C-alpha cells in the first residue's frame, strides 16, 4: 500500500464557501460546517495543481522514480537508496543516445560510482593525406576499466564486472580493476 | 501507479474539529457528509498517470506495429492436357468450415499464371560420362531400349523432349513401360530429377502417383522450377528435364531388369501461383496536394498490412506519376528527398514536416509535392491475422469439385500472418526503441532485438562464443523453439532444433543491424540428459502405486528443459544439477517416509549412453538439461 | 491513439438525491444546496482529462530535449554632439536609447553594453609625404605657415597624407577640416576613391566616409570619421598622437585620380560623436502581480517579453510585517528546504512558478520551497526584457535617447540590427521530438559511416566506408575514401592535385566521427 | 580463377551472338546498316566485356 490519505492543515484553491451564494454567507454554522467538508477534498486539488512536478524525476516521490525508471529503461534493479535513483532516471535518456560509445561507457560507470574512470582500449581516430595510407590501432582488441575508488571494499569488482558487462558492445574482452 | 488511497467508506468527519454537532449517525446531516462523488473522482484520478503515459508516447514518435498478412502457395490442378490459359481469376475466396463459434478464415487468389499444352518430344537414354548415341527420335513410338542401362551408375542422365517448353508449371511425362521379373518398392527410388533454366539445374519436386517408377506403367509428375527456358535438339525445340540417377544408396532397392519405352505423351497438368490473406484496393485517390509542408492524409481502410511497398503513393508529375518512398522515421530525410511515413495501424499518411533551427530559419526534411498536383494511392493491402495461418494447407472447401478444373490444392501450411500488436503490448515496447534505438550494439540488445525479429520463438538468450584467432570472438545466439509434449511425457527432441527458418530469419534481420565487420553465429545450446534413479521408502498407510506414479513425474518436473527449476521457468543457462538440490524435490513428494540414495549420470538425446554414476554434473554455460525417463525403488508396507 | 475518456457531466452528479433517508423530502430552493455547490466535481473532472502544455515541457526534459532559448539583436548605435570641450564618462553603462514611438505599437528600447566617453580631440603633426618618401623625422611641414605638398601633386598607390590625432578616441567620431588651395581642373569628391587609414597596434585599419568635402578637396572641406578602435601613430618626431593615412588606390577606369591635387593650407580636428554597439534590452521597475493564495504550486505571469538572460533579473518582493522580503531566483528545484525562499522562472516566457508540493508514498506532505502567506502582495522590483525578433529594427530608426542625462544630441544607428530569434514554443518543440530524437548518433552499420561523414562535410562528392579486411592490423578497423569536388576545366582534363583533399577537410571529418565511434575501430580517411 | 566457367560458358556463347543479330544486332541495338562488314576486332569488343 501507500497510505496516501488526507492531509491536515492544507488549503484549497477552490473553497466551497467562496462559491456559495450571497446572503447564504451570513450564517455562522453554515460557513464553519461547509468549510469542514473542504478538509476531505483538499489534497485532490493539490494534486491537480502542480501536477507537472509529479513527473520530473528530480522531484517526484520515490514510488514514481522507479515508475519513471521503467518508462525509459533506466536499469533500476538492485538500488535500495533513493538519492542514487534520482540521478539514474534523469540521466538515463541521455546515455542511450550515445550508448556503446567510449564516453557512454565511461559515464555509465561514473554514474554508478560517482568517480570518473580510467579506460584504455584498442581505439582511436586518425587521418592521412597519403594515398592508401595505413591505419594504426592495436591489432588485438582489448578493453580495460580502471577505477580510483578511495574505499575499495571487495564487492566493487563484481559490481564493476556486472555493470561493464552490459556496457561493452558484445565485441571485446574486458577486465575490471579497482583501487 | 496510484495517486490516492481513499474510498467511499473513508469519511473523515472533521466537522467536530470546527463545529460541535455531536451525532455519529444522525438521520439527516450524515447523509450530506456522504460524498460518493469524491469516490467517483479519485477512481478517475488514479488513472490519470496511465493516461499521461499514452500522452507523451506519441511524442517519442513510437507507434503500433501494422499487422502482417499470411502468405501461401497454391496450385491449380486440371487432370487434363488442355486449358491453354489461366484457369481461375484472382480473388475467389476460400475458407474453412463456417462453424458458428470460430469464423472461417477467408483467402484470396493473389496472382495469375499462364501455362502451355506442351507435347512430348524426343526420348533418349544415356549414362554418366556417356553421350546419348541411341535412337533418340524413333523412341517416340518404337525401337525399345532399356532405361538407365539397368545399372546404378553415379550420374545416369535422361534427356526428355518437350516442344514449346513451359517456364513454370508441374510436369507430367508419360513413360509407359513393360515391367516384369523384379519389383522395386516405390518408397524413395534413388533418382534425382532436375530441369533447365537461365542458371542451371535445380531439384524438381514430385507429387503423388500410383507407380513407383519403372515398376508399373504410368507417369511421373515433376514440379517445374521457375525460370525454365526453351532448348533445341533434332527436329523439335524441347526443354530439358534432366533425370540424375544415384547408386543403391546404402541399400535402397534398384533394378537390373529395367523396362523399355512403350510410348510418349505430355500432360502438363497444372501450374503454381501463390495467394495471400489480404484484400487489395486499387487506385484510391487521397485528394489534392497543397503547397504547404507537413500535410496529413487518411484512407478508408484502417488496418493496413505491412510490406516494403506498403502504400506506393504517386504524385502528379508532368510525366505520368512520380513514385514516393516509404521510411519509418523522417529524421533520415533530405532537403530534396521523396519520403513518406505511414501510421499503418490507423491508415494515416504524413508528408515531410518543417522544423525551425537555431538560426531561426527553416530546414525542410523531405520535399513537398507541388501545389495543385494530384495525389493518388496505387494500392494497399488490408487484413492479415493470427488465424491466417492454415494447418497442413487443408483449409476446408479445398475446391474439391469445380466445373472448370479438377482441383485447387495447397499442401503446405501458410506462414507469416503476425497480428497487430495491442496497445498494452506497445507500452512494453517503448523502452526497447528508447534503449536500443535499433542497430543492436551491446550484449543485452541481441537478447531483446531477437524477440522483435521473431516473437514466436519460445525464448532467446545470447552469449559470446569461442574466441577468433585474430583476437576477437564472433557473436553467438541461442534459439529454443516452442515445444509441445508430443511423446508420453518429457520431450521428444528434434523439435528443440530450429528448422533452418528461425536460424535464417532471426539472423537475417539482425545481420543488417549488426555492427559491420563482426561474424554472427546462431544455433541451439548443448544438452546433457540425466536420469534420476533413486530409492524412496513409502509410508505404511499409503498406496505406493500412486507414490510410484507421483515419484516418476514430480522428480521429473525439476529438470524440465522448458519450464523446469524451482522458478517454473526455463533453466538459467548454466545452473548445474545436484542430488542435494534435487533432494528438495524428492522429499516433498506425497506418500514418502524415507529416502535411501539417488544416482545421476550424463546422457545425450540420441542413442542411450547411460553414462557413469555421479552426484554432481558439470553443465556448461551455453547448455540445457534434458530430463529422461527415470525409475526409483519404492519398497514399503503399502496399502 | 487509444486514449481513455474521463468526462461525467455535471447534471449527472445531482442524481444522488437518494431520498431513502427518512425525513429529507425537499426540492431545489432548500438550504440543502450543499448537494449542488459540490458541483466543483464537474470542474475537477474536466481538469482531469486535459493534459496541458506544462507537462509537455517535462517530457522534453525527461527524454533529454533542451528547449530552444531566445536571443536578441545587436546594432551599432552612433551618438552626436556639437560641443567637444572635455573628457569624462559621458555615458554610464546600460544607457538606454530607444526608437521613436508611433501609433502602431510601443517602441522597442535598446541598451548600450559599454561606457562611452567623449574626448576633446586636437591635432598632432602634418607631414609631407609621397610614394617612397618616408616622414624621415619631419613635423613642421604645416606647423606655422606656407603649405604641405599633397602627394607631390601626383597621387599613386603607396601615397599618404600625414595628419596627427592627439586623442584618436577608439569610439569617437573625429572630424577633420581640409582647407586646400584650388589648383587645376576641379573634380567631383566621389570621383577619386581615397582610402583612409588609422594605423592600429595590429596594423593599418580602414575607415568610412560620411561627408562630401573629403579627399576630393576641390573646395575646403570638413571630413568626419568614426574612429575604428584604439591606435597610435608611428612615433618619430614630437607628437605621440593618432594617425590617419589618406592613401590613394590605383586609377580605376571609371574612378581615376588627377594630377596636381589640392594642397592643404589650414586644418583642424575635433570629434563630434561616438559609436558603440547595443544589445536589445530594457529594464522595468515596480511591476505588481497580485496577491498570493498561500498555496503550494502558485504560478504567476508577466505581461511582457521574455526575460533576457543574465544576473537574476526577477527580484520578487513579498509583503511582510518586517517589510519587503526578498526572493532570490534559483535554477530548477533540485533541493529547497521549507525554510528557504526560492522561486523558479522561465527564460522564454513570463510564467514564474513557486514551490511545488508532493503527497509522497506515505503520510503527510513534503514541500520544496516556501510559500508566501495569504494576502501578501507580490511585486517585481527589477525585471529585464529584450529578447525576440522584435529587435530587428530597420536601418537608421532609433532616434530618441532616454532620460537625456548628459549634453545629449541626435542619436542614430548607421547599420541595421543583426537580428534576434524567438524562442521555440511548446507546440513548435512538439514537432521536433519525433525527428531530433532518432538522428542516428551511433555509426553502427555501413550506411551510417557514409551518411555521418556527409553530414560532417556536406561539400563532399563521394564518400564510402570499407572495413579493413582480414590479415590486416588495426583491430578490424575501417577505411573511408573522400572525394573533394572539382570542376575539371573547360579543356576536359583534371589535374591530380585537384583530387587530393585539403587537410582541414580531413580533420573536420575525423573530428566528428571520433566521438561517435562504436568500439574502437580506427577510421582513417584519405583518397583511394 | 574465382568465377564459375559454367555461367561463363553460358554467358559467352550468347553474348557474342547478340552482336550479329539480323534484326536487332550491332552496337546500336537495331538492324544492321545493310553493308557493314564483320571483323574479329569488332567482335573482340563484345568478347572482352563479357
Amino acid at each position: 500500500a501507500s497510505q496516501r490519505g488526507s492531509v491536515d492543515g492544507l488549503g484549497s484553491s477552490l473553497p466551497i464557501a467562496s462559491m456559495l451564494p450571497a446572503v447564504f454567507a451570513d450564517d455562522d454554522l453554515a460557513l464553519r460546517f461547509v468549510a469542514g467538508l473542504d478538509d476531505v477534498l483538499a489534497p485532490i486539488l493539490n494534486v491537480l495543481d502542480c501536477l507537472d512536478t509529479y513527473f520530473d524525476p528530480a522531484l517526484t516521490p520515490a514510488d514514481f522514480a522507479q515508475w519513471l525508471g521503467t518508462w525509459v529503461g533506466a536499469e533500476t534493479d538492485g538500488t535500495e537508496a533513493e538519492p542514487m535513483l534520482r540521478a539514474a532516471v534523469a540521466a538515463a535518456a541521455r546515455l542511450h543516445r550515445v550508448r556503446g560509445t567510449l564516453q557512454g561507457l565511461s559515464e555509465t560507470v561514473r554514474l554508478a560510482f560517482g568517480v570518473a574512470p580510467e579506460i584504455t582500449e584498442s581505439g582511436g581516430a586518425t587521418w592521412n593525406a597519403r594515398p592508401l595510407g595505413p591505419f594504426p590501432g592495436r591489432p588485438r582488441p582489448q578493453l580495460h576499466v580502471a577505477l580510483r575508488l578511495p574505499e575499495p571494499r571487495p564487492v566493487d569488482v563484481h559490481r564493476l564486472d556486472a555493470l561493464v558487462a552490459a556496457a561493452r558492445p558484445a565485441h571485446m574482452p574486458y577486465t575490471v580493476e579497482v583501487t | 501507479q496510484q495517486f490516492v488511497d481513499d474510498a467511499k467508506r473513508y469519511i473523515q468527519q472533521r466537522a467536530p474539529e470546527w463545529t460541535d454537532h455531536n451525532v455519529s449517525d444522525p438521520g439527516v446531516t450524515l447523509v450530506e457528509t456522504v460524498a460518493h462523488m469524491a469516490d467517483q473522482i479519485v477512481y478517475r484520478l488514479n488513472r490519470v498517470p496511465d493516461k499521461n503515459h499514452l500522452a507523451f508516447l506519441d511524442l517519442v514518435g513510437i507507434t503500433l506495429f501494422p499487422p502482417s498478412a499470411a502468405r501461401t502457395d497454391v496450385t491449380f490442378w486440371l487432370s487434363a492436357p488442355q486449358e491453354d490459359a489461366i484457369l481461375v481469376p484472382v480473388g475467389t475466396e476460400v475458407a474453412t468450415l463456417r462453424t458458428e463459434r470460430d469464423e472461417a478464415v477467408v483467402f484470396a487468389t493473389e496472382q495469375d499464371l499462364r501455362i502451355v499444352p506442351c507435347t512430348m518430344g524426343r526420348l533418349v537414354t544415356q549414362v554418366s560420362g556417356e553421350a546419348v548415341s541411341d535412337r533418340t527420335t524413333d523412341l517416340a513410338e518404337s525401337k525399345d531400349v532399356l532405361c538407365f542401362a539397368e545399372a546404378p551408375n553415379p550420374g545416369d542422365c535422361m534427356l526428355i523432349g518437350l516442344s514449346a517448353a513451359v517456364p513454370d508449371c508441374a510436369l507430367a511425362l508419360e513413360l509407359d513401360s513393360r515391367v516384369d521379373g523384379v519389383g522395386v518398392d516405390p518408397r524413395q527410388p534413388p533418382l534425382v530429377w532436375e530441369a533447365w533454366t537461365e542458371d542451371g539445374w535445380q531439384s524438381c519436386e514430385v507429387d503423388r502417383d500410383g507407380t513407383g517408377g519403372l515398376n508399373r506403367p504410368g507417369d511421373v509428375v515433376l514440379h517445374i522450377p521457375g525460370g525454365h527456358v526453351l532448348s533445341r535438339n533434332g527436329g523439335h525445340e524441347a526443354g530439358w528435364i534432366r533425370c540424375r540417377v544415384t547408386e543403391p544408396l546404402s541399400g535402397q532397392p534398384f533394378y537390373t531388369t529395367s523396362p523399355t519405352i512403350r510410348s510418349a505423351e505430355a500432360y502438363t497438368i497444372g501450374g503454381t501461383t501463390g495467394s495471400i490473406h489480404a484484400e487489395t484496393v486499387l487506385d484510391e485517390p487521397l485528394g489534392e496536394s497543397t503547397g504547404l509542408p507537413g500535410q496529413r492524409l487518411r484512407l478508408e481502410h484502417a488496418p493496413v498490412v505491412a510490406g516494403e511497398p506498403s502504400v506506393l503513393l504517386q504524385t502528379a508529375a508532368d510525366d505520368g506519376w512520380q513514385d514516393w518512398q516509404v521510411v519509418p522515421h523522417f529524421s533520415g530525410s533530405h532537403p530534396d528527398d521523396h519520403h513518406i511515413t505511414v501510421d499503418a495501424t490507423t491508415g494515416e499518411i504524413a508528408f515531410g514536416p518543417a522544423v525551425r533551427e537555431a538560426d531561426g530559419t527553416l530546414r525542410q526534411y523531405g520535399a513537398v509535392p507541388p501545389k495543385g498536383a494530384v495525389i493518388r494511392a496505387r494500392r494497399y493491402r488490408t487484413g492479415g491475422g493470427r488465424a491466417g495461418n492454415v494447418a497442413r494447407g487443408a483449409v476446408q472447401v479445398l475446391r474439391t469439385s469445380i466445373p472448370y478444373v479438377s482441383e485447387v490444392v495447397n499442401r503446405e501450411a501458410a506462414l507469416g500472418g503476425v497480428d497487430g500488436e495491442t496497445i498494452e503490448e506497445a507500452k512494453l515496447r517503448a523502452p526497447i526503441t528508447l534503449r536500443a534505438q535499433e542497430r543492436a550494439v551491446t550484449l543485452r540488445d541481441y537478447e531483446e532485438l531477437a524477440r522483435r525479429a521473431a516473437p514466436e520463438t519460445a525464448r532467446i538468450t545470447c552469449l559470446e562464443g569461442a574466441e577468433n584467432e585474430y583476437g576477437a570472438h564472433a557473436v553467438r545466439v541461442l534459439v529454443v523453439p516452442q515445444a509441445v509434449p508430443d511423446p508420453g511425457g518429457r520431450l521428444r527432441f528434434e523439435q528443440l532444433v530450429p528448422g533452418d527458418a528461425l536460424l535464417n530469419r532471426i539472423t537475417r534481420h539482425l545481420d543488417e543491424r549488426r555492427l559491420i565487420g563482426t561474424r554472427l553465429a546462431v544455433g541451439p545450446p548443448y544438452y546433457q540428459g540425466v536420469t534420476v534413479v533413486a530409492t524412496v521408502h513409502a509410508f505404511r498407510d499409503v498406496d505406493a502405486d500412486r507414490v510410484r506414479r507421483q515419484t516418476h513425474d514430480a522428480l521429473y518436473r525439476h529438470l524440465d528443459p522448458l519450464t523446469g527449476g524451482s522458478d517454473g521457468k526455463g533453466w538459467p543457462f548454466g545452473r548445474p544439477v545436484q542430488t542435494g538440490e534435487l533432494f528438495a524435490v524428492l522429499q516433498r513428494v506425497p506418500g514418502v517416509e524415507l529416502v535411501d540414495e539417488v544416482v545421476l549420470h550424463p546422457a545425450d538425446p540420441l542413442t542411450g549412453k547411460r553414462g557413469d554414476p555421479t552426484n554432481r554434473i558439470d553443465l556448461d554455460a551455453p547448455a540445457l538439461v534434458f530430463s529422461y525417463d527415470h525409475r526409483v525403488r519404492v519398497i514399503g508396507d503399502s496399502a
